[PDB]
DNA sequence: ATCAATATCCACCTGCAGATTCTACCAAAAGTGTATTTGGAAACTGCTCCATCAAAAGGCATGTTCAGCTGAATTCAGCTGAACATGCCTTTTGATGGAGCAGTTTCCAAATACACTTTTGGTAGAATCTGCAGGTGGATATTGAT
DNA sequence: ATCAATATCCACCTGCAGATTCTACCAAAAGTGTATTTGGAAACTGCTCCATCAAAAGGCATGTTCAGCTGAATTCAGCTGAACATGCCTTTTGATGGAGCAGTTTCCAAATACACTTTTGGTAGAATCTGCAGGTGGATATTGAT
């Protein structure tokens, strides 16, 4: 009976709609705009959590922590460009030693 | 007596600290610095989470600046980070 | 009483990795991410509506904003999912 | 106070950045950059604080100051 | 058809600062761009300030905070002086 | 009916307060706009315009011409630290660049 | 229909790239700079033109305008002054 | 006899640096540039023969030439940092990675 | 390239404290059912502005030659920076008290919105004005060979 | 240290394309007058934040030794700058047709407004579980001598 359920979404269409009306974005908000925006947000969240669960169980854990999110984002070119001026608190950096610095 | 050659322990610490995510500046010196700068601008209080957020931002900024400057170091056929490298990286970034 | 996206992020995580969990700090990361992308899309859609002297933000402005803001394949998949949700919502 | 940013701490920051060998004049250089950075952020942060007529800067104030310098930070609300 | 611009006022201010200097049309286009850009910056930051603090009205206080946040140093000091002085003179009568 | 005075004249300004007010109310910035906010904004816009035109006139009569062209605006902005920071991600059409030959490249 | 446009990045001649380098202060130019510059210029143009025509077609037009180019540049953080019509 | 006159390598380059840093003209020929823009626009799927207003093409060329000139300044800083005098592809690519591109 | 001798890294364990999940309650959003209003889509239409067209001339792109200077490759000593042992003090951690300050409520006096109705400043051409582009030709500096 | 060869600079001039002024209309401020909001003034209250303290540890400051990097100095093959002849194609200017922007009107599919009913998301303990401190013990790398 909720708008999210009718669009087949987990993210909240009605809350997205209220945030749109109260964010001083436009005098009016159409019926489909919160549905479209909620769906896009749920998609991007799904992509990130997919890669982060993978990275978290690659290192023998079942708990997503910031480090897993950081490895996920930085190791994927399109996510990395989308979040290129964002810093993930306690996420550290990617392992990276320039090859000229190894012995031999 | 055992002694590692110069460089070996450095690469070990590179590996140790790039795999970790702990803050690398000690809390009290950093928060004391922050409060001093805040007063030298303004007698404000600080949320604890606010000081933690500041320190994360500052350490991330410094680490990425070191990465960029080291790219310049290696471009100049050196291995030793120098003040010129950091200054040129901040010119090229646009600061 | 403070709102957040934690409920829905946890739902999506259960969909994608049923037996993986998430720490409190990473949940804050995800809230920050959702709010950031929301402000990005909503702001771009607001500017689009204004450039063309329209007063209403419609799913067409959201779609153009997603095209402008996401890179490549991410934009294609987000547009597909958004259009699909609008269709299923209009059917019911 | 800027000397509380110790040389081993700057060394650690550099190692996270991949630097293998570190010149002796980097540390005071690093302190300089950090001071500028902190000033720019704190001036903006407390500005938000005093616009809301508060005497306590919050994490959200820091987040707004960072984002207005183009350095969005995740994790603090 | 009818297009508004800031050209009138840019030219008045030019005569105030440089009574015997003129301006080419391309340079006037630069100046129109400048006024619209700074307007958008200040107004956007003021909108964000009002929203952060759950106020529905953008007042001169939000304009002042945004001017402090967006302009550098001495520019910000002098801009605040001019704005405050204009607001007091306007409100007196 | 009383004599019509403009809001600009009551604020002692050249920039148009009423047009700034209309632009503020119709830009979807907030549900309401206070009376002094357009005055304050018009005054800041006029101040910054005066600063750029002051420095640009200086550059134009340094180059012995009486009309400001884009090159003068660019010299004005880039030769002033604070304007340069404020317009650091701005491109000025046909403004060129500042003369700058690094000293290492002059003959020995 | 128009005539067929092909291989146009080669119209960005070597002397034009030299002039651009001189305005940038470059005194000596390696022979491989010209193809690099063409690559970079094409990537830049693609990103901006893609965004510009997105604005154009959202406005239900068949004509790219100066404002469309201005909006696309500003969405890449490259504000341009002088073309506000 | 007589020798034909000849400037030493570097003199004319510094002459043209001076000449082009005091001027503001577009440095790419207009027509080839507009053909490049039109070709890229067509080769893009959302291009179904869009027209271009003249101001739009001038705006693009202004932006593209400012971008290239500043990229040359930055890359040349890197060239000089490497104790060289000849700009090389490496310098341009490193300059744009550090810029954030 | 090997061995022998350390040193460090890292995969794996346990018991459990601390972090999440799990329950249940409830203001506050979200949803519903009606009732009205209206923004902008369509459908003309008038007319700028783009797209080609053509021709002319003359500014430049191109291809070639060849020599000077540059990048690249090597060598190597002085001195900087790394590694490390020692012992000292700054930072951590924990407790306890209390101030002061962020939230919250309730009213209004003041401020702002909005519809109508004068009133004028601002805009679009026209009608005038006028720097300065774009020509000479001489003066003065710079460069490179001798 | 000079001269010949160029390059650059600089003053002066005029016609015209571009900039500045001038008119008249009219959209859009300004003025008026009611109708809605709202932003704090006082009055609280519970809780984060600061301020002292105190003890301890573990991280840092210091001094020593020396290995290896950086900057300097050399050498040289070949790449890139300079100069130039040739001729192509870019730039100008003007025309010509028509696409398609943009101005105007009409009218619903969609949006807003409002009064009420459900449903949810947030919160805070209770009930579960999971990393993690702090141990191995083998694997893997490093160092010095042959
Ligand atoms: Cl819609
Ligand atoms: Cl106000
Ligand atoms: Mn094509
Ligand atoms: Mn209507
Ligand atoms: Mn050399
Ligand atoms: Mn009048
Ligand atoms: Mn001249
Ligand atoms: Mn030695
Ligand atoms: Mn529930
Ligand atoms: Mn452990």
């Amino acid at each position: 009976k909720t708008r999210s359920s009718r669009a087949g979404l987990q993210f909240p269409v009605g809350r997205v709609h209220r945030l749109l009306r109260k964010g001083n974005y436009s005098e009016r908000v159409g019926a489909g705009a919160p549905v479209y925006l909620a769906a896009v947000l749920e998609y991007l969240t799904a992509e990130i959590l997919e890669l982060a669960g993978n990275a978290a169980r690659d290192n023998k854990k079942t708990r997503i922590i910031p480090r897993h999110l950081q490895l996920a984002i930085r190791n994927d070119e399109e996510l990395n460009k989308l979040l290129g001026r964002v810093t993930i608190a306690q996420g550290g950096v990617l392992p990276n030693i320039q090859a000229v610095l190894l012995p031999k | 007596p055992h002694r590692y050659r110069p460089g070996t322990v450095a690469l070990r610490e590179i590996r140790r600290y790039q795999k970790s995510t702990e803050l690398l500046i000690r809390k009290l010196p950093f928060q004391r610095l922050v409060r001093e700068i805040c007063q030298d601008f303004t007698d404000f209080n600080w949320q604890a989470q606010a000081l933690l957020a500041l320190q994360e931002a500052a350490e991330a900024f410094l680490v990425h600046l070191f990465e960029d400057a080291y790219l310049l170091t290696l471009h100049a056929k050196r291995v030793t980070i120098m003040p010129k490298d950091i200054q040129l990286a901040r010119r090229i970034r646009g600061e | 009483r403070k709102e957040s996206y934690s409920i829905y992020v946890y739902k999506v995580l259960k969909q994608v990795h049923p037996d993986t969990g998430i720490s409190s700090k990473a949940m804050g990361i995800m809230n920050s991410f959702v709010n950031d992308i929301f402000e990005r899309i909503a702001g771009e859609a607001s500017r689009l509506a204004h450039y063309n002297k329209r007063s209403t933000i419609t799913s067409r402005e959201i779609q153009t904003a997603v095209r402008l803001l996401l890179p490549g394949e991410l934009a294609k998949h987000a547009v597909s999912e958004g259009t699909k949700a609008v269709t299923k919502y209009t059917s019911a | 106070n800027i000397q509380g940013i110790t040389k081993p701490a700057i060394r650690r920051l550099a190692r996270r950045g991949g630097v293998k060998r570190i010149s002796g004049l980097i540390y005071e250089e690093t302190r300089g950059v950090l001071k500028v950075f902190l000033e720019n952020v704190i001036r903006d942060a407390v500005t938000y604080t005093e616009h809301a007529k508060r005497k306590t800067v919050t994490a959200m104030d820091v987040v707004y100051a960072l984002k207005r310098q183009g350095r969005t930070l995740y994790g603090f609300g």
